């Protein structure tokens, strides 16, 4: 059989027919993250005004979530990404998570990666089915119907690829939450930052910054506290002391 | 449309390519410095150029190649406009999970798409960029993809580079190392490359 030819034929996305889509290891190690994690943090910023700087201490991850035009079809273009002083938050051992779309952002990003210090060493799919409602989608450019996403992953200093849901009903902008359970499975630090995030989208775990926030919590010094000795590099996957 | 199956055994760092003519699709699953594999500078260096007038090319990557690959396909004059992800499965239909300095596994391969020049009258938007294909051997990518292609540019001319005898096609010329002898019908091809292969010999210039 082949699902390109059924897609046609039907409007089935061929990720409609992929299948099935320990166990107490990783609970521990959810319960551990869990028990590591900091207080939800979040902060209302306009990130095109906002001094980036002004976020600290330096972060071990951050996840990058700019609003694209693409999404909806204020919309952030990659001028205004690159832009960002990214650099100049991040630690110097730290990773990036950079939702990319599915267009000009796949070569894009990797610019602003590249800019920003780190190397592109994962690319993360997000797979949109379309079993609630099969049939068609274009871009002026594109030569294919576009049924994914991408979150590039980038690393700087010395789970599968692939996040399988439905299409999300039109309006909704919102990126899968599974993200974060592999993001947060990395173990990878404590201090993670989101950036362009939202209302919806705050955890515990992460500080949150952005345009749309209703309410901020944010303090320096109070966030500077939850990483100071002992606790300056935990990894956020073991037992606190 | 339908021309049968045409190919060239060949170091595809020797072969002049110009001897083949245009193409509205080529291919080229290349071996990536990451039998024998292509440094990088022998893969920039590669013809790609007079392949095409306006068209598009079909270019599989893997690891540090995403870049590399960007890099070699605008370095060739093409503009990448669509990336297809394979998600590789069992008999199944459950994904198979793969590389040692990464702490994710892989459930996938890319291939980008770049364009060149303005095609005209190409079905774009008929498929989408995900095929879902079970894995054969090693590095033998799914058959879909000339479908994908065939339904894109019906009846066209197509070029293959780095194909292994299971990817000869009807309507596709394909070039690798592994493939056995030459097998050219187009009378066009066959007059030019009589000219400039007089005694079938295809050796570094
Ligand atoms: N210098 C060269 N010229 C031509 N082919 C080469 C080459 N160096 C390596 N190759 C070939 O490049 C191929 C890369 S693997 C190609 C896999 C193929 N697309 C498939 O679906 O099976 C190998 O067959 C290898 O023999
Ligand atoms: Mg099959």
């Amino acid at each position: 059989n082949d699902y390109c030819q059924h897609f046609v034929d039907t409007g089935h996305r061929p990720q409609n027919f992929i299948r099935d889509v320990l166990r107490e290891l990783i609970r521990l190690k959810d319960e551990l993250i869990a028990k590591s994690n900091t207080p939800p943090m979040y902060l209302q910023a306009d990130i095109e005004a906002f001094d980036i700087r002004e976020l600290t201490p330096k972060f071990d991850v951050i996840l990058l979530e700019p609003p694209l035009e693409e999404y909806y079809r204020k919309c952030w273009t990659w001028d205004d990404i690159m832009k960002l002083e990214i650099d100049e938050i991040a630690a110097p051992r730290s990773f990036i998570f950079l939702w990319c779309g599915s267009g000009e952002g796949l070569d894009l990003g990797r610019v602003c990666l590249r800019k920003w210090g780190y190397r592109r060493c994962e690319d993360i799919c997000w797979i949109k089915t379309n079993k609630n409602n099969p049939g068609k989608t274009l871009d002026p450019k594109a030569v294919f119907q576009r049924t994914k996403e991408h979150c590039l992953m980038g690393i700087k200093g010395t789970d599968i690829d692939l996040i399988i849901t439905e299409e999300p009903e039109i309006g909704n902008i919102e990126k899968p939450v599974e993200i974060f359970h592999i993001i947060e499975h990395f173990c990878l630090g404590r201090r993670r930052l989101h950036l362009f995030g939202r209302d919806s989208t705050i955890r515990p775990g992460w500080l949150t910054v952005g345009p749309t926030l209703t309410n901020s919590n944010y303090n320096a010094e109070t966030y500077a506290s939850y990483f100071s000795a002992p606790n300056s590099y935990l990894t956020g996957c073991t037992e606190e002391i | 449309r339908l021309f049968p199956p045409q190919w060239i055994c060949c170091d595809i760092r020797y072969l002049d390519v110009s001897i083949l003519g245009k193409f509205a699709v080529v291919m080229a699953d290349p071996p990536w410095d990451i039998y024998g594999t292509l440094t990088d500078d022998e893969m920039r260096r590669l013809n790609i150029p007079v392949l095409q007038d306006d068209g598009f090319l079909f270019l599989w990557v893997t690891g540090r190649a995403m870049e590399l690959g960007r890099e070699c396909l605008n370095l060739w004059g093409y503009e990448r406009v669509d990336e297809i992800i394979w998600v590789k499965t069992n008999q199944l239909q459950r994904i198979i999970r793969t590389r040692t300095g990464h702490w994710l596994n892989h459930g996938k391969e890319h291939c980008l798409v770049g364009v060149k020049g303005n095609p005209q009258g190409f079905n774009q938007g008929l498929d989408c960029d995900v095929i879902v294909a079970e894995v054969r051997s090693t590095s033998h990518k799914p058959d879909e993809i000339y479908g994908m292609i065939e339904r894109l540019s019906p009846g066209t001319r197509k070029i293959e580079l780095f194909g292994r005898p299971h990817n000869v096609q009807p309507n596709w010329i394909t070039l690798g190392n592994q493939l056995d002898g030459i097998h050219l019908l187009d009378p066009d091809v066959v007059a030019r490359f009589k000219q400039k292969y007089p005694d079938g010999i295809i050796s570094k210039p």
